This record gives structure tokens, C-alpha cells and sequence, in this order.
């Protein structure tokens, strides 16, 4: 069950890097790709991310795309950028311009099919290819306006693959352009079509974790792009380890996404650690539980409370008693069940894998699906319209060919997403 | 003699088969290679063990079973396992992406191009047999593979055997070990597109092999592993009748017989005792009496349910061991006194009683400590009828706002199928009510 | 913080139930179709027991015994005192009964024509067999037709018939508590035995009522007057037979509808409606399976309901209930 | 409480006691089924693909 990774401009790329360098330490691969780990746990799921080549060296399925050379020149350069086989480095030079259009219509698509056909020579060499996931921020030219446009075309061609993808929503707190709210806008029309499950990583969340939380006065994208390995690794160990389910992405979707429009889901991490320094107590079951619910552990600046979880998956990490974990989680339920709809039962599944992430001897990663995310499409789409409404900053789109209609379409398609949000928060 | 094809179907029934034939192999001392000293007819026999077990001219054992998987995960492990003697490579079929918890994939999508490989090693094991009776299916309600895949092989044995019986062995879904938040939607499909094919089905719901392991075995979190090998133990109790020397179900007809007089209300509770852990170092073994009146008790039902509360249409007692008639009529006397049965009144109030003399085999280092007596009853009781009440009404509840139903049209299956199945299912539901009332 | 949901709104026991539970800070109401509840306060009519006791991690309690309207029916008690070994054929304290249909009840009525004894019974009221008969084939349901009980003790002043409801909690554990306060339902009429047509001073039901308030005399009274008119107490000439019949049904039942080896679990709340005769025997009537109570009574015996039913089951942070014991 | 078809072997014994006596589709319709789903599957796709087309 071979996953195919893609990331795709500045920030996909960036979090794809940190992403390899974490699950390569998990399964013991180092940066010139040999193994030497102790557990077997560590190679018996190898193959969903890792190619073997011949040495028995375990190469990343991993296709590394950009616009612009900078960024991908970093990673190369980086210390695990040795891992990731050549051939699959897809850039041009001109790069996207922070513009969703240059990034879906001119130089993206200059760029596109050569990158379909690295996809194609890696999906090739798959016994059972389980689908896509792709790395990028939606505020950006790149990996928004190209990361849309490959989904689209991967769809194309693999009409009966699952597309996942980590999306990093724009937020006035870690922002670059003032048309982030456009880009993001533009994206989430095409995420909405075209992914099966996206895990919405809010730039606004991971700044006042940083800030809250951790105490960082500064935050930096490494400050937030530890949040989000974290939260990557959490999120994909039931596919990279061994559990009592053999989890893959369809059976993912198929309990996670109950109408196919609502699948963008809200991810959680626990314990929330700063990089560098480590603390030495580890958490306790009930102290898991609690915090993995909490609002200030949630990766979208979405309150929970102010929706409800249509669907949860829990995955707790290290050496603990499964009884008390089937004990807290069905405590966290029953004692605040009226968050829960009644209509989907038994809506809260838990797994629990032995090893333990790097540094901590426990841990929980929350992945909710909560009728709360409208919250996230609400901000992204009131700065929309403050700027759509008196037209501004459009001619940088309607110079690469767009039309106003096509930024209608868009603000609208997502206002839907918001009332069906709605519709079931209700129900 | 007359033999017995078994079917093991997805990972419920997988497993659940290799904790039985394992069982089986311990019971007639037949080794992992398939070796079976006992046996002195080399190459042949129409013994009674045979309905289970072909041989091979040079002495080897095997049994008639077919396992399929819709992924290759599980009937691996049987294809490297310490049995990996005993089964024919043919007999494990195997394919690469599985049902994905959705009833619709495993019958439609993808059932619909391995059905015709399947019936094919089917009839392979069909054609050793002299005289079939018919098919033993294992699997779960709550798989895409156990669910789907398992009501289009019911309707093409139908078509194929028409004249052969089919029972079932279910596994109900419990969400204490559940896989999928969809599993009410495939187990009311299967029922729906299985019921007409089925002559008999033993539901095992695993909320209740769940807590007779933490009751009563001491196991805080049961895993598949402690819940099969318990799950065997009440399969083996209701197969060896076809395994051994005797006169009380000796054949798949016999089952419907004795306990299906109402064709579509053929879903007899299982009940069993006594269930005793193996670290319990002092156990007082139990009398006939006991084991007995403990089968009247909820606790120790494969169901959770009230069979105060309904009626019985007929009632088996299955004992292995230290049993002779006067205990078990002595036990029946007071118990008929201290208990409400009811049965309904066009069926006489009475118990077929079957002993084998040889006690309950026990997995060396399992869970289960041996035991000098143990009984299985099987009683077709409309109280078994909660169960389906209780997931019909998880069924309307996520089917009212039709949740998850994109995954199953998607697969090409209509809504209309849906209401369908569940209409179905209420008729059923009143079929139970108007017997029990 | 337990959790609970309400299930039958037109409960005036229960209505305060739920307000008494809120009020410790303790408990949390849900929506009647949430099934994360510890407690339900269940419906009358096919409350489902069926969904019951199979929530992981939730001890499930509900207000009903499963099977205990075999005793609280008018039909049903009659073939559960006639068929029950431990309830002979004549109880003594039962009144002579027979479930007529309406598409060996005459057997005995001709026996009172042999000596023109007493023949009035019930459904209602007649002296002629025809005349009741006609009325339960009128009516199209099953009835049941019972011996009137011709001599009721008459209190005096005003020559009036009463009868006595006794209200009895069963808890999950089966100990059976008779609450303390009784009420004598009186008939303000003074009775007579020679026009049953007007039943305003033969059927004592406080509605069909529409010397003390309410037409209602608690047991403070009631044994005062015993004293004073029959040299007698409550307790010795009627209480102790009213706590014979209550243990005697309620020990009848208790291998159909105990909750002791099941997976969720039952109380319930009885009204026990008896009537005494002028010898001061006493005789059961009905047993109501969803009774109300007395206003001067709501506070104290929901209140118990609450120690002895619900926080016994889940507890939190000398009595007014005899244990009648078994 | 009467006893009745006592039957022994060496393995065990059976019997019966009485407290009280009493008071398909085919082949080408399957086929048809399945290829109807299957169309139904191949319709859904074709669709997506002229969208995608567009
Ligand atoms: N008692 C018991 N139940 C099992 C076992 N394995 C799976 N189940 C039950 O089966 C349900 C899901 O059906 P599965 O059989 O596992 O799925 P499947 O048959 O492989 O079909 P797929 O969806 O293709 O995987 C779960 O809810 C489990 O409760 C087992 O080994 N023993
Ligand atoms: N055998 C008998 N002899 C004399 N009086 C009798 C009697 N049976 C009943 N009665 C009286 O006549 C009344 C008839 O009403 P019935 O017993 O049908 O009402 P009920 O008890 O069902 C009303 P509720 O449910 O509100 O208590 C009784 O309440 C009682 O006062
Ligand atoms: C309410 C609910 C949620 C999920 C499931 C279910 N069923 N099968 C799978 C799942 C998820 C999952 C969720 C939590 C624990 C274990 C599995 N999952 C998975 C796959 C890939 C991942 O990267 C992470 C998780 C599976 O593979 C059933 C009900
Ligand atoms: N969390 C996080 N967000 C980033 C990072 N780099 C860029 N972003 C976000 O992405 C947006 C810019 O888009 P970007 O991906 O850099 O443009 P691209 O090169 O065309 O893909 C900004 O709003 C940033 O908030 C990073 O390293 N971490
Ligand atoms: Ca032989
Ligand atoms: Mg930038
Ligand atoms: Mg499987």
C-alpha cells in the first residue's frame, strides 16, 4: 500500500523536509538512507513511504516541486536532502510570485506535466498504489495555484486513488502578501472538488501556540514547522506502524467523511513542546486526553465548542495501559457527549502504537472532523471580500487571464461549504 | 459419511477459522503437519472426523476449508503460521486492496471479479466429496469483505448448491473492538441480502465475548486472540456433533430442524459454561446443576439479551464430559421450577440433550483452564431479537440524514437498496414480535 | 457529574425527580435521544429496554422493571394470582376475579343463587350478570369482572367508603421499601348499597370526586380514629396485612423482572391501592405501575427516590421507607 | 418430565426430554446485479472525467 508524497513551493517543501526528517528518524533510516534501528515495528510499514534500492537503501516516494529553485537548493542542502532521489527535484526558475494564477495558469503550467511524469514513474513501481499526499500552504503561488492544479490532474489520472493533502491556511499573523485571503480562497474551491482528506494546518493557530503556549516571543517558521511535523508524524503513524486495524487512507476517508464536501479536518497535538528543549515528566493518560481536546491544542484556530465532531480519530504513542486509554477516552465522550452528534454512533475511534515519537515517552495526536472549521473558512472569507469588494489587488490575477466571475464562483463555492458546515452543526 | 465444506470470509472469519481448525486439530489429535497417528485407515475413512478432514495418500490430514481475504494481510499469517502444513495453497485465496469497511466493495466493486475464482476452488473441494452436506460460513457483519463479499457468495452457492445447507456464524458488531462507524450499514445489507440463503446463523456479538474475557477469564483489554480462542471453544461445542460418533445433529439438516421452525427466525443464541481462566489456581469444578443454570444466565449468553422476555421455539443442550442423562434431567426439573422459559404454543417445552464423554480440549497455554464438564445450549429465543433492534436503530439514526451513504452509491449500490435492506429488517423485527408476544 | 435524560414529560413523580437531581450540581440532563445516560427516566409505553446496558463505560439505570406490567394490569393480575403456586387460587386477600372477553365466570355468580348472597362486582357497577356483560361487548376490550365488595368499613362521621394507596419503591438490588405515608381516598358521599348507578360514593378515585381536604386522610388521622372508634391501630388491624400483600406480589414477580446478573439495570415506583372491609381485612384492588402522589407528599418521597433508587446506584459529595423483608 | 430416543455410544449418549406437550435468484440475475452496478460506477466516472475535461 505505496503512498505517493508531493510537496510543492516554499512552505510545502519546507514542512515536506521536516516531515522525512522526522519519519526517517522514527524508522531508523539515516540521511544517506541506510537503516540502523533495533525494533522490526520500524520496517514492516517501510514500503508506504520508502522505496528500496538496491544496496538496501530505503529512498523516500517523495516528488519535490517548486517554481523557483531556492527553497528546493535549501532542502538539497539540508541534512537529511540527501535521501530524496535526484531525478524527482521538478523546478523551474521564474517562480509564482505569491499569485495563485501564475501558479494554476502560466508558469504552473509550464512546469506541471513534467512533474505528472516523475509521478508516473513512481506509481509504477507500486504493488498497490493507496493514493497521494501533498504537502503546501494555500497562501502562496506554488504550492496553492500548482499544488491545486497537479491534485487536478492526479485526479485526472488516477480517478480511483485517495488525495490527501496538509494545507497551511494564510493567517495576518504569519503573513506574507496581503493576497494571501485570494490564493487561500481560490485553493480551497479546488480542495473542496478534489481531496478526499486535507488536514487544515492554520498558520493563526501554530503563531499563538508559539506565543501562548510555548512562551516563544518571536515565532519563527521553524517554531511553527515543529508544530507541524509533530502533528505529521501523529497523524500518519496508524499508516507507517503495525495496529489491532490495518490502517490505510480509503478506510480513513470512509469513517472519517461522512458527506463527501466536509473533509477538511481539524488536527491536535499533545504534549505541546517548544523545539530544543525537552521536559521530563511524561504526560499521563487522563493529562493526554485532556489536553488533546483542548481548543489550545488544535492546529485550526477553531473553538470546538462552538461546533460539533461529526467524526474523531485518537492515536496515542508509547508504553501506556489500554485500558486506561479505552478508560479516558470514553470519559472525555460521556462527559461532554452534546459536542458529539447523536446521529453518527459511536463516532471516536482510538489507536495505540508502541513507539513513541522522538523525545517523548508519550503522546496523542487529535484528528477531528468538527462542524467548528467553518470558523477557519469564515475569517479566510470576510478578509476575501473586505479587498474583493472594491476590486483590490485584483490585476495581478486578471494580467495571467482570470476573470472576476472565476473569484465569484470561488467565495461562493466556499460560503456553501460554510452553510453546510451549519446544516449538521444543527441537525 | 457426508462432508462439510468450510468458508472463512475477511478477517473476522479468517482468524476466527484458524482458532476453530487448530481446535479442531488438538480434539483429534491431528499434529501441524497434518499427521494423525489415530487414524489407522491410511488415505481414506468414512469416519465421522472426515466430514471435516480429507486425506492424502501419504496419511496427511487436511482440512475442507477455503479462506478468502480481500487483502493479503491476514490469510498470510495462515500461510507462515505453525499450520501452514495443513491447508493446500489453492485453499487460501487472497487478493491485493480490500473492501475498505464498505459493504458495497466487497459485493459489487470488487466481489464482483474474484466470485468466480472463489466458487471455483470451491467446487475443487466439492468434487473430493462423496456425498456433500454443505457449507459452514464464518465472517463478520461489520467488514467489507465479511459483510459484501459474503452475501454474493451466499447467493451463488444458492445457485450452485441448491440443494446443499448453509449455516452461518456471525460476528456482530461490538464498537468496544470496532473497526468502522459504518459497520450498522453493512450488517443490516448482509442481513438483507442473506437471510433467504442462510438455514441457520449463530450471531456471536463481541460486546459479549468482550466481557465474558474481562469477567470471567481476568483479561483487561481482550484481544482478537483471547476472543477467538473462546469463540472456537462454542464453534467446536456446536460442530461436534458433526465431528464425532452420536445421534443429536448429525447433520447441517438436522440444525434447521431442531431449531429453525420458522424459516426467516433462524438465529439460535448460544449460551456457555462454565468459562474459567486459567491463572485461577484453586477452582471448584462445577456440577451439572451449575454448568446447566448458568446457561439461564445473560452473563454467559453469546448475546446479551432476555430471554425472560420472549419465547422459546426449541432449545438444545450440547455437553462435553463428565455428564450421564439423570444429572442433566435432575438439573432441568429444578431449573424449570426457578426459571421463566416460555415457549410458544405450538412447540412442546422440552430439550434435546446431546453428550460427548470426551471433555473440552483447551489450547495448551490459552486462557481457558480445563474443566471436567461444559455444555453449550442453543436456543432459538425471540429475545435474540434486541440485537436487531439495537442496530436497526444505529441504522436509522446515521441513515436518517444518509451519512456515509456516498461511499456505497459510489461503489455503484443505489439508496433505494438501503431502505430495501431496512425494511427488511423491520419486517423481521416484527416477525419476532408477533411469535414472542 | 452523572448524566440523565426524561423520557415521559406528563410524570409528575419524575418531574420533580429531575428537578431534585439538577439541583445537586451533580447530575446533567441530556436530550431524550442521547444514549450516553447513566439514568433514564424512562417512557410508559414500549420504553426500550432492548437498548439498555450496552454503553461502554456507563452503568445504566432506568426507572422500570422490565415484565412488571403483568402485576400493574387488570387482566394480568388476575392470571398471575390465579396461576402462581405461591399465590394459591384463593389468596384471601384477593377478591374473586375472571377475564371476560368481549367478542367460568357464571359457574360462580349462580353459585350466589343458591343462597342469594351478596352479587354485585365491577368492571362498571350491576347486580345482574346481563347487565355488565353487555357492558364489557359495549366497550370491545378486555375487562375484568370482580366481586363488589358489599361491607366496606365506613368512616364515621358521614358513613363513607375509602380506599388506601400505598406507594412502594423497588430498588436495583430488589429490597422493597413501603414508604411511610399512606393515603385514605375518600368518598365525600355517604354509601349506600341500593343505587350503583350513582357512583359518586362507590368509585373513590380523587377525580371521579370532582370532612378532610382534598377528599384525601393521611395516616396521622386515620390511626387516630382507629383508636378512637375500633380501639385498634394502623399498624396491627391493616398495615400489617398491606405489607403481607406488597412482599407477597412483589416476591411473586421477583425471577421474571429481577435485575440482579443483567447488563443494565431497574427500580421502579408502585402505587399498591388496597381497601378494608368492616371485619378490618384488607384487600387488593390494583396495583398502578405509574402512579402520582399526594401534594403534602411530592417533596418527601421524591427526595427519597433520589437516596434510595438513583444516588444508591451513583453516589455524590432516620427513614421514611419500611424495608419489607424478603 | 418424560425421556424418549435415548441413543449410546462410546463417545456419549443423546436423548430428548418433554415438560409439556404443546398447547431463489439465478445465475443471470446475480450477473445482471453486479453489471448494473458496475455501469452505474463507470457513469459516475465518465462524468467526473468530462468535468475534468471542461
Ligand atoms: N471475534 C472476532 N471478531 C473479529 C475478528 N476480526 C475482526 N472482527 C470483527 O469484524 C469487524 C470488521 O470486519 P472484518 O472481518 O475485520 O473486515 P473484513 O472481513 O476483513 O472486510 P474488509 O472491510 O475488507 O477488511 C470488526 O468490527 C471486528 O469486531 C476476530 O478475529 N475475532
Ligand atoms: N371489588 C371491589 N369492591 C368494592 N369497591 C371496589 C372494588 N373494586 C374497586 N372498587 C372501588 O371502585 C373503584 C373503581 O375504580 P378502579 O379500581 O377501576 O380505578 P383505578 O384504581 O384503576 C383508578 P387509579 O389508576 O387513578 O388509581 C376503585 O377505585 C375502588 O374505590
Ligand atoms: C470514527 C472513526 C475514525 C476512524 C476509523 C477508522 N477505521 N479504519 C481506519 C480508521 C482510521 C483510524 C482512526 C483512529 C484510529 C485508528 C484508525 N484510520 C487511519 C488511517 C490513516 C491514518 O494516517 C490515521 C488513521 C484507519 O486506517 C473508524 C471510525
Ligand atoms: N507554517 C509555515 N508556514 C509557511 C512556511 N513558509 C511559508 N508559509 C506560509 O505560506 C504562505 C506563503 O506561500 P508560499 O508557500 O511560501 O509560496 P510558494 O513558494 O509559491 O508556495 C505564507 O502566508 C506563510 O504563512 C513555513 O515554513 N511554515
Ligand atoms: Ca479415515
Ligand atoms: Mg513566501
Ligand atoms: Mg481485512
Amino acid at each position: 500500500r505505496e503512498i505517493v508524497h508531493i510537496q510543492a513551493g516554499q512552505c510545502g517543501n519546507q514542512i515536506g523536509a521536516k516531515f522525512w526528517e522526522v519519519i526517517s528518524d522514527e524508522h531508523g533510516i539515516d540521511p544517506t538512507g541506510s537503516y540502523h534501528g533495533d525494533s522490526d515495528l520500524q520496517l514492516e510499514r517501510i514500503n508506504v513511504y520508502y522505496n528500496e534500492a538496491t544496496g538496501n537503501k530505503y529512498v523516500p516516494r517523495a516528488i519535490l516541486v517548486d517554481l523557483e529553485p531556492g527553497t528546493m537548493d535549501s532542502v538539497r542542502s539540508g541534512p537529511f536532502g540527501q535521501i530524496f532521489r535526484p531525478d524527482n527535484f521538478v523546478f523551474g526558475q521564474s517562480g509564482a510570485g505569491n499569485n495563485w494564477a501564475k501558479g494554476h495558469y502560466t508558469e504552473g503550467a509550464e512546469l506541471v506535466d513534467s512533474v505528472l511524469d516523475v509521478v508516473r514513474k513512481e506509481s509504477e513501481s507500486c504493488d498497490c498504489l493507496q493514493g497521494f499526499q501533498l504537502t503546501h500552504s494555500l497562501g502562496g503561488g506554488t504550492g496553492s495555484g500548482m499544488g491545486t492544479l497537479l491534485i487536478s490532474k492526479i485526479r485526472e489520472e488516477y480517478p480511483d486513488r485517495i488525495m490527501n493533502t496538509f494545507s497551511v491556511m494564510p493567517s495576518p499573523k504569519v503573513s506574507d502578501t496581503v493576497v494571501e485571503p485570494y490564493n487561500a480562497t481560490l485553493s480551497v474551491h479546488q480542495l473542496v472538488e478534489n481531496t478526499d482528506e486535507t488536514y487544515c494546518i492554520d498558520n493563526e493557530a501554530l503563531y499563538d501556540i508559539c506565543f501562548r503556549t510555548l512562551k516563544l516571543t518571536t515565532p519563527t517558521y521553524g517554531d511553527l514547522n515543529h508544530l507541524v511535523s509533530a502533528t505529521m508524524s501523529g497523524v500518519t503513524t496508524c499508516l507507517r506502524f503495525p495496529g489491532q486495524l490495518n490502517a490505510d487512507l480509503r478506510k480513513l476517508a470512509v469513517n472519517m467523511v461522512p458527506f463527501p464536501r466536509l473533509h477538511f479536518f481539524m488536527p491536535g497535538f499533545a504534549p505541546l513542546t517548544s523545539r530544543g528543549s525537552q521536559q521530563y515528566r511524561a504526560l499521563t493518560v487522563p493529562e493526554l486526553t485532556q489536553q488533546m481536546f483542548d481548543s489550545k491544542n488544535m492546529m485550526a484556530a477553531c473553538d470546538p465548542r462552538h461546533g460539533r465532531y461529526l467524526t474523531v480519530a485518537a492515536i496515542f504513542r508509547g508504553r501506556m495501559s489500554m485500558k486506561e486509554v479505552d478508560e479516558q477516552m470514553l470519559n472525555v465522550q460521556n462527559k461532554n457527549s452534546s459536542y458529539f452528534v447523536e446521529w453518527i454512533p459511536n463516532n471516536v475511534k482510538t489507536a495505540v502504537c508502541d513507539i513513541p515519537p522522538r523525545g517523548l515517552k508519550m503522546s496523542a495526536t487529535f484528528i477531528g472532523n468538527s462542524t467548528a472549521i467553518q470558523e477557519l473558512f469564515k475569517r479566510i472569507s470576510e478578509q476575501f471580500t473586505a479587498m474583493f469588494r472594491r476590486k483590490a489587488f485584483l490585476h495581478w490575477y486578471t494580467g495571467e487571464g482570470m476573470d472576476e466571475m472565476e473569484f465569484t464562483e470561488a467565495e461562493s463555492n466556499m460560503n456553501d461549504l460554510v452553510s453546510e458546515y451549519q446544516q449538521y452543526q444543527d441537525a | 459419511m457426508r462432508e462439510c465444506i468450510s468458508i472463512h470470509v475477511g478477517q473476522a472469519g479468517v482468524q476466527i477459522g484458524n482458532a476453530c481448525w487448530e481446535l479442531y486439530c488438538l480434539e483429534h489429535g491431528i499434529q501441524p503437519d497434518g499427521q494423525m497417528p489415530s487414524d489407522k485407515t491410511i488415505g481414506g475413512g468414512d469416519d465421522s472426523f472426515n466430514t471435516f478432514f480429507s486425506e492424502t495418500g501419504a496419511g496427511k490430514h487436511v482440512p475442507r476449508a477455503v479462506f478468502v481475504d480481500l487483502e493479503p494481510t491476514v490469510i498470510d499469517e495462515v500461510r507462515t503460521g505453525t499450520y501452514r502444513q495443513l491447508f493446500h495453497p489453492e485453499q487460501l485465496i487472497t487478493g491485493k486492496e480490500d473492501a475498505a469497511n464498505n459493504y458495497a466493495r466487497g459485493h459489487y466493486t470488487i466481489g464482483k471479479e474474484i466470485i468466480d475464482l472463489v466458487l471455483d476452488r470451491i467446487r475443487k473441494l466439492a468434487d473430493q466429496c462423496t456425498g456433500l452436506q454443505g457449507f459452514l460460513v464464518f465472517h463478520s457483519f461489520g467488514g467489507g469483505t465479511g459483510s459484501g463479499f459474503t452475501s454474493l457468495l451466499m447467493e451463488r452457492l444458492s445457485v450452485d448448491y441448491g440443494k446443499k445447507s448453509k449455516l452461518e456464524f456471525s460476528i456482530y458488531p461490538a464498537p468496544q473492538v470496532s473497526t468502522a462507524v459504518v459497520e450498522p450499514y453493512n450488517s443490516i445489507l448482509t442481513t438483507h441480502t442473506t437471510l433467504e440463503h442462510s438455514d441457520c446463523a449463530f450471531m456471536v456479538d463481541n460486546e459479549a465475548i468482550y466481557d465474558i474475557c474481562r469477567r470471567n477469564l481476568d483479561i483487561e483489554r481482550p484481544t482478537y486472540t483471547n476472543l477467538n480462542r473462546l469463540i472456537s471453544q462454542i464453534v467446536s461445542s456446536i460442530t461436534a456433533s458433526l465431528r464425532f460418533d452420536g445421534a443429536l445433529n448429525v447433520d447441517l439438516t438436522e440444525f434447521q430442524t431442531n431449531l429453525v421452525p420458522y424459516p426467516r427466525i433462524h438465529f439460535p443464541l448460544a449460551t456457555y459454561a462454565p468459562v474459567i481462566s486459567a491463572e485461577k489456581a484453586y477452582h471448584e469444578q462445577l456440577s451439572v446443576a451449575e454448568i446447566t443454570n448458568a446457561c439461564f444466565e445473560p452473563a454467559n449468553q453469546m448475546v446479551k439479551c432476555d430471554p425472560r422476555h420472549g419465547k422459546y421455539m426449541a432449545c438444545c443442550l450440547l455437553y462435553r464430559g463428565d455428564v450421564v442423562p439423570k444429572d442433566v434431567n435432575a438439573a432441568i426439573a429444578t431449573i424449570k421450577t426457578k426459571r421463566s422459559i416460555q415457549f410458544v404454543d405450538w412447540c412442546p417445552t422440552g430439550f434435546k440433550v446431546g453428550i460427548n464423554y470426551q471433555p473440552p480440549t483447551v489450547v495448551p497455554g490459552g486462557d481457558l483452564a480445563k474443566v471436567q464438564r461444559a455444555v453449550c445450549m442453543l436456543s432459538n429465543t425471540t429475545a435474540i431479537a434486541e440485537a436487531w433492534a439495537r442496530l436497526d436503530h444505529k441504522f436509522d439514526l446515521m441513515y436518517a440524514k444518509r451519512a456515509f451513504v456516498h461511499w456505497y452509491v459510489g461503489e455503484g449500490m443505489e439508496e433505494g437498496e438501503f431502505s430495501e435492506a431496512r425494511e427488511d429488517m423491520a419486517a423481521l423485527e416484527k416477525d419476532y414480535e408477533e411469535v414472542g408476544v | 457529574m452523572y448524566t440523565f435524560v426524561v423520557r415521559d414529560e406528563n410524570s409528575s413523580v419524575y418531574a420533580e425527580v429531575s428537578r431534585l437531581l439538577l439541583a445537586t450540581g451533580q447530575w446533567k440532563r441530556l436530550r431524550k435521544d442521547n444514549p450516553r445516560f447513566n439514568l433514564m427516566l424512562g417512557e410508559r409505553n414500549r420504553l426500550p429496554f432492548g437498548r439498555l446496558g450496552h454503553e461502554p463505560g456507563l452503568v445504566q439505570l432506568v426507572n422500570y422493571y422490565r415484565g412488571a406490567d403483568k402485576l400493574c394490569r387488570k387482566a394480568s393480575l388476575v392470571k398471575l394470582i390465579k396461576t402462581s403456586p405461591e399465590l394459591s387460587e384463593s389468596c384471601t386477600w384477593f377478591p374473586e376475579s375472571y377475564v371476560i372477553y368481549p367478542t367460568v365466570f357464571l359457574a360462580a355468580y349462580n353459585r350466589r343463587r343458591e343462597g342469594r348472597e351478596g352479587n354485585v362486582w365491577i368492571a362498571l357497577i350491576s347486580s345482574e350478570a346481563s347487565e355488565l356483560l353487555d357492558f364489557i361487548d359495549e366497550q370491545g376490550q378486555v375487562h375484568v369482572i370482580q366481586k363488589y365488595l358489599e361491607k366496606p368499613l365506613l368512616l364515621e362521621p358521614g358513613h363513607r367508603k375509602f380506599d388506601i394507596r400505598s406507594w412502594v419503591l423497588v430498588d436495583h438490588l430488589y429490597n422493597i421499601y413501603l414508604y411511610r405515608e399512606g393515603v385514605l381516598r375518600t368518598s365525600s358521599e355517604p354509601y349506600n348499597s341500593a343505587n350503583f348507578q350513582d357512583k359518586t360514593c362507590h368509585l373513590t378515585n380523587h377525580c371521579i370526586q370532582k370532612y378532610e381536604e382534598g377528599n384525601e386522610m393521611f395516616f396521622e388521622e386515620f390511626n387516630q380514629y382507629l383508636m378512637d372508634a375500633l380501639n385498634t391501630t394502623l399498624e396491627n388491624s391493616i398495615l400489617l396485612q398491606i405489607k403481607h400483600i406488597i412482599r407477597s406480589c412483589l416476591m411473586c414477580i421477583e425471577p421474571a423482572i429481577s435485575t440482579k446478573h443483567l447488563h443494565y439495570q431497574s427500580f421502579q415506583l408502585f402505587g399498591f391501592d388496597f381497601m378494608v372491609d368492616e371485619e378490618l381485612k384488607v384487600w387488593l384492588i390494583e396495583v398502578n405501575g405509574a402512579p402520582a402522589c399526594a401534594q403534602k407528599l411530592y417533596a418527601e418521597l421524591c427526595q427519597g427516590i433520589v437516596d434510595v433508587a438513583i444516588s444508591s446506584v451513583f453516589p455524590l459529595a432516620t427513614s421514611i421507607f419500611i424495608k419489607l423483608h424478603h | 418430565m418424560e425421556v424418549i430416543e435415548l441413543n449410546k455410544c462410546t463417545s456419549g449418549q443423546s436423548f430428548e426430554v418433554i415438560l409439556k406437550p404443546p398447547s431463489d435468484p439465478s445465475l443471470e440475475e446475480i450477473q445482471k446485479k453486479l453489471e448494473a452496478a458496475e455501469e452505474r460506477r463507470k457513469y459516475q466516472e465518465a462524468e467526473l472525467l468530462k468535468h475534468l475535461a471542461e
